[PDB]
DNA sequence: ATCAATATCCACCTGCAGATTCTACCAAAAGTGTATTTGGAAACTGCTCCATCAAAAGGCATGTTCAGCTGAATTCAGCTGAACATGCCTTTTGATGGAGCAGTTTCCAAATACACTTTTGGTAGAATCTGCAGGTGGATATTGAT
DNA sequence: ATCAATATCCACCTGCAGATTCTACCAAAAGTGTATTTGGAAACTGCTCCATCAAAAGGCATGTTCAGCTGAATTCAGCTGAACATGCCTTTTGATGGAGCAGTTTCCAAATACACTTTTGGTAGAATCTGCAGGTGGATATTGA
């Protein structure tokens, strides 16, 4: 299909800026949009690489929301609504 | 080709009529609920499996659950859980 | 005349707005994008259920909320309001990350 | 053979006793399985979802709805002291957060 | 009565180290670390045969297992020195 | 003996039957002991070569639970398999921020 | 008791800790969370002397505690 | 008469502590301290000699450790004086508060 | 850096004490060779789910202008915590006694795992049912220029 | 201490998407009768654990005397909100074609379960080193000058 690249600048200012929001940050700095980024990037690279090792161990081609919760089980970062 | 998966959906409703009588519980927020009780079980079972284990026991009984869950849960909520379990213990030894 | 609020102010509103709700406040396909440049960056012709990448963009908006949390703590300690990539890498480190 | 009362009846419960010493043999948690043991557990989490749909339908009475839903169930968690403890490394889908600002921040 | 790991660390410590020696405090160290790697190990494998509805751990899972705990190129070597050891086990 | 058959030092044995009863699984696949155990040496040469090196750096040939500490934190790796670990009598890797040198 | 761990000893501490000049009230600061670390450990501990039905609190006890309260122990059985 | 600026013994102090491995505080009144705060949750209970040290050494893991990033924050702060609110600071961010 | 006088700290041995490494022998595994037993890897196949796609609306992301008020640079000084010389009571040692008490072990009756048979409580879908989401409309309650 | 421009509030609406109420079939609790197995109740029993006695030698508690740091004031350069105009890219809709799960059946290769018999790892008891703890002597790092 099409080459996918620089997907993380899909998180966009007012995006993150919301997300300080609900975080409860008043004000912030013009360095922080990126150093957000950066961090998000390796949350996301830490979750799918151990979704993902869930998938090839049985022997699958679809990533299931199983797979993701057991993958933030595992990062001690458990969540509920999906487990079914 | 059956499919069929269990759930403890049907469990959470008939208490949540027991508490609040008059409300009704959205799909999601059951989803939620069912996450939590597998969760609770699975922290529960665990330490009851590894208490059992730490004393060359090889079962778990009322007793070893009792602990897990005193370990595991905070203060009152403890208190009322320990009572909770050992009320339903005796009744059912009561053969009751 | 024209009217205009003061800095700060519109800042409040929309922290009070987002609090009390619980909707994603990252957009959708833009984040689903994202998810399949990174999964495809470590194995290659992957599906992902609906529900998978919704799992997942829960679990990252979940995340940095609460990291920007800690981070305000940070800027609040530092005797500050406006928060720095400085706090950031305070909050992480005290975090064990 | 006679009547045949449930397990969980025979114990007072709502929870499936039976379920529960299932799930427990099959979980590999032990060899053996104490009778009480199912039932003990099945009590336990009976009333922590009895708790939890306490407070979380009293979240949904202070806000006009009749219908419990992830929202609520996290205002009912991150209100009540102890299951914030208990669910403290827990994140609930479609919850958002407690509303709440740091008072420097407020305007003078 | 209570046996330990602690014999055969020694064993390994000789062939990296032949020369060395180890104190009763650090031999302890040793034993500890060889069980929790154990454990966590031994624990991951035993949830992803449950997740994928298995019953029984095979070097399959304690791979899959491996990778999933230990750090990126400590996971390779070990992913290999466990590949190996199969190997010639199986073969003679 | 198994272990010998796999060409480790390691109780290929004793790893398997602690695997069937520490209640893992029903059963036990037959390399899974001898994998397992691969893999429990190597990580345990990887520290003791590293600890070894860390007391010969002292003028030492014992090594000490100390000699564990610093081979293990500085060690990005091992650092972050075990940074929920504590070594008792290990002590803390020598270090002071900047800010706090005079001058 | 508590306040048996002495003002020294906490200076000491926090050298290992790297910390170059103390304010007067860590010092009590220190001590609190001192115990509260304490409770919580020996809480879990003696709930599995209590389980194995003992009168005696064992190394095996304290490790196994700070094994579930995230304190992993490395020296002393596990 | 010779003195030291102040600052100067407390990074040789520093230095010299973190050298060295051995226990920071007295046993005894260590060891009378953990048979009271225990005496609380059953009674007449006796100790392994091992089982104190355990708790020791656990325990002053836990002070160091936490002084560690206690002092990150007071830097953070712009300070070099550690006090009750990067203490403070750092066990909320933990989520030990 | 200079000139000097403290203390500190780094080194090259030195010599016992105390852990350590090396011996000498026994139960509890670990191996073997049988005797079933069965978990789950193939071999299709029914059929959910997902990756695509087209399409029209408009909800938001993007940039830019303006300037309010925030973060960072400086100067300062009260006064807090460091560096010390002092003086003592309490923590560190350490054999010894005495005995609580972990283990060990030995039975045995209550408690479980098995097995083969029924007998319903659940779950997947039809069917009917109804909070409240998204729209309006005042009327309040909040901000901020003056 | 107003008043004008917004933003917030919350009571009323109205059928749609999303519950919750039947309805139908089994997968899986519940039923009895066996065949071990568990793991407590008495007895002991060596062995770690308090308690003593009792000093010595530290460290710990104290009171001074500043060196420095922390926190309060003051400024101001310009970073970063609030608003606005423009129009792009996500949303929301409604199928479609197979890609690939989930299911249903066959059949070994492999695992458990016994029984029997090597070997090994773990004890205590010798049988000796690795360094601690201490001396000197010699440059160093500091702080006064
Ligand atoms: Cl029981
Ligand atoms: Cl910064
Ligand atoms: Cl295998
Ligand atoms: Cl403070
Ligand atoms: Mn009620
Ligand atoms: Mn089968
Ligand atoms: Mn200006
Ligand atoms: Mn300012
Ligand atoms: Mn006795
Ligand atoms: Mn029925
Ligand atoms: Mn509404
Ligand atoms: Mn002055
Ligand atoms: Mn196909
Ligand atoms: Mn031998
Ligand atoms: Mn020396």
């Amino acid at each position: 299909r099409k080459v996918l690249r620089d997907n993380i600048q899909g998180i966009t200012k007012p995006a993150i800026r919301r997300l300080a929001r609900r975080g409860g940050v008043k004000r912030i700095s013009g360095l922080i949009y990126e150093e957000t980024r950066g961090v998000l990037k390796v949350f996301l690279e830490n979750v799918i690489r151990d979704a993902v090792t869930y998938t090839e161990h049985a022997k699958r081609k679809t990533v299931t929301a199983m797979d993701v919760v057991y993958a933030l089980k595992r990062q001690g970062r458990t969540l509920y609504g999906f487990g079914g | 080709k059956r499919s069929r998966k269990e759930s403890y959906s049907i469990y959470v409703y008939k208490v949540l009529k027991q508490v609040h009588p008059d409300t009704g519980i959205s799909s999601k927020a059951m989803g939620i609920m069912n996450s939590f009780v597998n969760d609770i079980f699975e922290r529960i079972a665990g330490e009851a499996s590894r208490l059992a284990h730490y004393n060359k026991r090889s079962t778990i009984t009322s007793r070893e659950i009792q602990t897990a869950v005193r370990l595991l849960l905070p203060g009152e909520l403890a208190k009322h859980a320990v009572s909770e379990g050992t009320k339903a213990v005796t009744k059912y030894t009561s053969a009751k | 005349k024209p009217h205009r609020y003061r800095p700060g102010t519109v800042a409040l509103r929309e922290i009070r707005r987002y609090q009390q709700s619980t909707e994603l406040l990252i957009r959708k396909l833009p984040f689903q994008r994202l998810v399949r440049e990174i999964a495809q960056d470590f194995k290659t012709d992957l599906r992902f259920q609906s529900s998978a990448v919704m799992a997942l963009q829960e679990a990252c908006e979940a995340y940095l909320v609460g990291l920007f949390e800690d981070t305000n703590l940070c800027a609040i300690h530092a005797k500050r309001v406006t928060i720095m990539p400085k706090d950031i890498q305070l909050a992480r480190r005290i975090r064990g990350e | 053979r006679a009547k045949a009362k449930t397990r969980s009846s025979r114990a007072g419960l709502q929870f499936p006793v039976g379920r529960v010493h299932r799930l427990l043999r099959k979980g590999n948690y032990s060899e053996r399985v104490g009778a009480g043991a199912p039932v003990y557990l099945a009590a336990v989490l009976e009333y922590l979802t009895a708790e939890i749909l306490e407070l979380a339908g009293n979240a949904a009475r202070d806000n006009k709805k009749t219908r419990i839903i992830p929202r609520h169930l996290q205002l009912a968690i991150r209100n009540d002291e102890e299951l914030n403890k208990l669910l403290g490394r827990v994140t609930i889908a479609q919850g958002g957060v407690l509303p709440n600002i740091q008072a420097v921040l407020l305007p003078k």
